[PDB]
């Protein structure tokens, strides 16, 4: 019982200071070093920005309401908890999609990269990333789009629980999950694949002349296609099929998605050796 | 013939070597061990001119003590305002390789020149609110490695065909020539009475050459790798040297002799640029490890370092007045350091 | 700013950053290359084909809307170390050797070997060319100098396995022309432990197209080079 | 290097005219342009000014939003349209040129200028003690010039410029700074002050110092002009 | 023969090179020492000038 809480606090916390002081690190990396100014690092930059935001606006009220099924915060704040909760998501993973059109963009034109991926179609980027979020999640929330059709169903959802909730629709439901988590998460499977292939031809024949590829491919992929997959799954079977849902595999889905917020800048930033080499330099 | 005129050679020489080792009573260590050391000097960056493309091979400073001029391989040279951190002018070049930049005297015309083994003369001051280059000079089969300006009208230029040659703009053609380096010249330096030069080629040896009759005076050795960098002291009596085996050494002219020795076996890289500071107390010296140290001229102890630049140095220099010293680096980076 | 003149002088700094940021797009989208090599071989011909004591003949051409920068060597002197650190920005060396004099063989493989080892010149890779094909058939027609008289090496090898010979052909000009081939890539892949590679071709001149190999091996050397950076090979 | 005007005539009231002041034989995309306004029977006055890159705009305060003026560069041309003339509008239109870097000398060029007839506060204050004095070819000639602040500025600049008119041509520069000579005067002006007055001391009088001298201001927009002394031998 | 010409110029410059006069080495260091002290007091780089001068200031 207690203790049982006790251990979530202790997760939650460690969770909440790892995210923030590696996103810290990233971002005092990135932005004091001179030589560290490719626009690439622009972009990653800005995703640990997002990501920082994120984990020092949204955590511990996240914490509160999952911790005790109730909200000691008024109706006025909830809905600021949930837009900025999109907001944020939303933000990361079209940051991650631009990385990875970036990233394409380098093995395969390569005598026309630097020709095209200037600095001011990386603004373009972060521009976009921070803009259009905004806009999709404040319409839905304040504007009260996703409760339309089923505002008694979620009177009773609300009130059958404690705090409140991010209760979706069905049309609503369906138009969130094609448009923040599917088509972001087509581009990366297309352009890796692309990747993946020129990659072991290119060893292939440098074999015969006279691994990485599948490992590095492998741990980018898989950190997003676990943490996020299985929340926007549920959440759009969940209006198609009938509200059949512990409430805690909602919060146990949330925090996946903030796990996946807490890997990101451990995966594109430290994984590379010209970044640590910077950052052992800097100690 | 040939064994008999060499003997004579190989005596003459030693009677030479003879005669430097007769001449010294002792070296300037133990006599200036009686005095007060240097102390930390702790070099502040108070400024950071930026806007190159390239790396930048060269500086010099005008005699203002105001204005500089920059020399990069993008193929421009720009020229600053040390002060209010503006950009003068900005002319283009037709060689996109120069590692050679000589602000005049006067503060009118500016030279340069590298692999395309021509020294333009640029036109500063004009009528004409344009840059235009004067008068261009040809006549050295290597590259030009240094170039510096006796007057307003003599430059002497420093070549890769193991000739110097000291111009005439109004004329156009070398009034004299110097012969008696077997590697090719890459230094250049001139006393400050303007009636002498010293040089260095790559055979580790440096000698006195007297401008007005056109021919050596002195020769100087004691290096094992080649030479990167000379610069004069401010009496006139002495000059520095640069080298690639960590060491840099000072020179005497009135007594022909190996005076000092700076080195110290924490680095190994090779000494880039070497300028002297208006009292004399000091002697800078870049360094290919990234690290830009400061050496005392009178113990040998080093007095501070000027660490934070990217890449490899390339170029010094102290100002005229005294106050302030700017490093180039190959990072296209200027920091006014202080 | 204080003045009107600071603001004035503020003006003009900001006019020359524009010139220089316009100069900087021009320069950011250009490879350069240089040409290294010897004095029979044809760099005369092929440096014409691409289309005074200066020491630089700095040529341009463009191929499928990319700018290569051809700084073919001019009158410097034979020695060749205090201006070749310069050149560390560039993305590959056009090594031209003449392949009709069976003497100047020897000192053709000892200037490889002097390029592939300097320690400026590492991750820079090389795009060797073999020249004058036909009057090295020609010879082999005519017979009278062998290969055996400065190799002996030659008799006691035989073609590859690997080679596609051209309709034609006596394939002892084809077993001779692998065995300098194969040469110089022994020589090549003595070192480099992975960092540049060579890229043997096989030319003549007189139009044969050429442009389309430098585009081919650029492409390949960037996107190696790229693909080794993203730790992805 | 020459400036070249064209218009004038007399234009009734209410009307509207378009006049260029045509440059030819230097470098007009790098120079700051300005306009001076002088009655035939008065002194000198400030019109407007133009940066080199057309970012900074100034205008006289007498006339701020009826004035234009217009540049074009790739013809080195430069245009004024006047809207709703009136009769005190009437006086010696001059373009002028001038570059602003360190070291720089501006107002140094003047043009010839064109002739316009219509029919019928808290800013530095400046003042000339005399107006016309009589000297004597071979004594010295002592002029001083006033104004209401201490010009002496942090970075260490006094502004002030003489151009000593003569009577039949445009004007020209003597003393720019207050201390720096001009280019081609003779080595016989000087200035020299204490930031509250300043004088001007001539020490050789010849047939070619006939005219009016004026004395100027540079410190803000409003650019004031002096009075005039005529000086007659 | 070109190679005893080189000789004959190689001895010509060793001859010259064998006609300068020289001077103890403590003279040289005492000059030196004279110099650098007697003008230490304008050397803005080893002992920092009040914040009047400098005008590199911010
Ligand atoms: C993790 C958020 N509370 C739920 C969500 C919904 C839609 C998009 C992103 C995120």
């Amino acid at each position: 019982s207690n203790d049982v809480r006790a251990s979530l606090y202790s997760l939650m916390v460690l969770i909440i200071l790892t995210t923030l002081v590696g996103n810290l690190i990233v971002i005092v990396s990135i932005s004091h070093f001179k030589q560290l100014h490719t626009p690439t690092n622009w972009l990653i930059h800005s995703m640990a920005t997002v990501d920082f935001l994120l984990g020092c606006l949204v955590m511990p009220y996240s914490m509160v309401r999952s911790a005790e099924h109730c909200w000691y915060f008024g109706e006025v704040f909830c809905k600021i908890h949930t837009s900025t909760d999109i907001m944020l998501s939303s933000a990361s993973i079209f940051h991650l999609s631009f990385i990875s059109i970036d990233r394409y963009y380098a093995v395969c034109d390569p005598l026309r990269y630097k020709a095209k991926m200037n600095i001011l179609v990386i603004c373009v980027m972060i521009f976009i990333s921070w803009s259009v979020p905004a806009v999709f999640a404040f319409g839905m929330i304040f504007l009260e789009l996703n409760f339309k059709g089923a505002e008694e169903i979620y009177y009773k959802h609300v009130h059958c629980r404690g705090g409140c909730s991010v209760f979706f629709s069905k049309i609503s439901g369906v138009l969130t999950f094609m448009t923040s988590f599917y088509i972001p998460g087509s581009i990366m499977l297309c352009v890796y694949y692309r990747i993946y292939l020129i990659a072991k031809e290119q060893a292939r024949l440098i074999s015969d002349a006279n691994r990485k590829a599948v490992k590095t491919l492998g741990i980018v992929m898989g950190v997003f296609l676990i943490c996020w997959c299985p929340f926007f799954i549920c959440t759009v079977m969940d209006p198609f099929l009938h509200y059949i849902i512990p409430p805690t595999l909602n919060d146990v889905l949330i925090w996946f998605g903030y796990l996946n917020s807490t890997f990101n800048p451990m995966v594109y930033a430290f994984f590379y050796p010209w970044f640590r080499k910077a950052l052992k330099m800097m100690l | 013939e040939l064994d008999q005129l060499r003997q004579e050679a190989e005596q003459l020489k030693n009677q030479i070597r003879d005669a430097r080792k007769a001449c010294a009573d002792a070296t300037l260590s133990q006599i200036t061990n009686n005095i007060d050391p240097v102390g930390r000097i702790q070099m502040r960056t108070r400024r950071t001119l930026r806007g190159h493309l390239a790396k930048i091979y060269a500086m010099h400073w005008g005699t203002d003590s105001r204005l500089l001029v920059s020399a990069s391989q993008d193929g421009k040279l720009i020229i600053w305002d040390s002060y209010t951190t503006n950009k003068v002018h900005a002319i283009p070049l037709r060689s996109s390789w120069v590692m050679t930049c000589a602000y005049a005297p006067s503060g009118n015309y500016v030279a340069c020149g590298g692999l395309d083994n021509i020294c333009s003369i640029y036109n500063l001051k004009t009528r004409e609110g344009n840059v235009r280059v004067s008068r261009e000079l040809a006549g050295h089969t290597g590259y030009l490695s240094c170039c510096r300006f006796l007057d307003d009208n003599q430059i002497v230029t420093s070549s890769g065909d193991t000739t110097c040659a000291l111009w005439d703009i109004e004329t156009g053609q070398q009034t004299t020539t110097f012969t008696g380096h077997t590697g090719d010249v890459m230094s250049l330096s001139l006393a400050p009475d303007t009636r002498l030069f010293v040089s260095g080629a790559c055979d580790a040896s440096a000698k006195l050459w007297d401008v007005r009759e056109g021919m050596c005076r002195q020769t100087f050795t004691g290096h094992e790798s080649d030479i990167n960098a000379i610069c004069f002291f401010p009496n006139g009596n002495a000059f520095a040297t640069g080298s690639d085996d960590a060491t840099c050494r000072l020179f005497d002219l009135r007594a022909d002799q190996e005076l000092m020795t700076y080195s110290h076996d924490n680095i190994i890289c090779g000494i880039t640029s070497v300028s002297f500071s208006k009292s004399g107390r000091l002697l800078l010296a870049g360094y290919d490890d990234f690290n830009c140290n400061v050496w005392d001229a009178l113990k040998a102890d080093r007095a501070g370092v000027l660490a934070g630049h990217d890449n490899r140095v390339s170029c010094l220099g102290v100002t005229d007045d005294g106050m302030a010293v700017a490093t180039g680096s190959w990072d296209s980076f200027l920091k006014i350091w202080n | 700013t204080l003045s009107a003149e600071d603001k004035a002088a503020v003006e003009r700094s900001k006019m020359i950053e524009k010139q220089l940021q316009k100069d900087k797009q021009v320069y950011r989208a250009t490879h350069r290359l240089l040409l290294l090599g010897a004095d029979n071989s044809g760099k005369s011909t092929i440096v014409k084909q691409m289309r005074k004591t200066s020491g630089i003949f700095e040529t341009k051409f463009q191929v499928d809307k990319v700018n290569f920068h051809m700084f073919d060597v001019g009158a410097q002197r034979d020695e060749r170390r205090k201006w070749i650190q310069c050149f560390n920005d560039v993305t590959a060396i056009i090594f031209v050797v003449d392949s009709s004099d069976y003497n100047r063989l020897q000192e053709a493989l000892n200037d490889f070997k002097s390029i592939w080892n300097n320690r400026w010149l590492r991750t820079i890779s090389v795009i060797l060319f073999l020249n004058k094909q036909d009057l090295l058939a020609e010879k082999v027609l005519a017979g009278k100098s062998k290969i055996e008289d400065y190799f002996p090496e030659f008799a006691r090898y035989t073609t590859p396995e690997d080679a596609t010979p051209e309709p034609g052909e006596d394939p002892r000009v084809t077993r001779a022309k692998y065995f300098i081939r194969d040469e110089f890539l022994r020589i090549s892949t003595a070192s480099g432990d992975g960092r540049h590679y060579c890229y043997p071709h096989f030319t003549c001149s007189v139009d044969t197209e050429n442009a389309r190999r430098i585009f081919n091996d650029c492409r390949d050397i960037i996107q190696r080079m790229h693909l080794r950076q993203y730790e992805l090979l | 290097v020459q400036l070249v005007e064209s218009g004038g005539g007399l234009v009734q009231p209410g009307g509207s005219r378009k006049l260029s002041c045509s440059a030819s034989g230097f470098a007009f995309s790098s120079f700051g342009m300005h306009w001076v306004r002088q009655a035939p029977e008065k002194g000198l006055e400030w019109v407007a000014y133009i940066s080199s890159g057309s970012g900074t705009i100034y205008y006289a305060d007498t006339v701020k939003g009826r004035f234009t003026i217009s540049r074009d560069d790739p013809k080195n041309t430069l245009f004024l349209q006047m809207t709703s003339l009136r009769s005190e509008d009437t006086a010696m239109y001059y373009c002028v040129r001038s570059i602003y870097y360190y070291g720089s000398s501006p107002f140094d060029f003047w043009g010839q200028g064109t002739t316009l007839t219509v029919s019928s506060s808290s800013d530095i204050v400046m003042t000339q003690a005399t107006s016309s004095v009589p000297v004597t070819p071979g004594e010295s000639v002592s002029i001083s010039c006033r104004s209401s602040k201490s010009l002496l500025h942090s970075n260490g600049n006094t502004y002030l410029y003489w151009f000593l008119q003569r009577p039949g041509q445009s004007p020209q520069l003597l003393i720019y700074r207050m201390s720096n000579l001009a280019s081609g005067v003779p080595d016989r002006f000087s200035g020299s002050g204490s930031g509250t007055a300043f004088t001007l001391t001539i020490s050789r009088l010849e047939a070619e110092d006939v005219g009016v001298y004026y004395c100027m201001q540079h410190l803000e927009y409003p650019l004031t002009f002096g009075a005039g002394t005529k000086l007659e031998l | 023969t070109a190679s005893i010409a080189q000789a004959r110029k190689l001895v010509e410059q060793l001859k010259m090179e064998a006609n300068i006069d020289r001077i103890k080495v403590s003279k040289a260091a005492a000059d030196l020492m004279a110099y650098c002290e007697a003008h230490a007091k304008e050397d803005p780089l080893l002992t920092p000038v009040p914040a009047s001068e400098n005008p590199f200031r911010e």
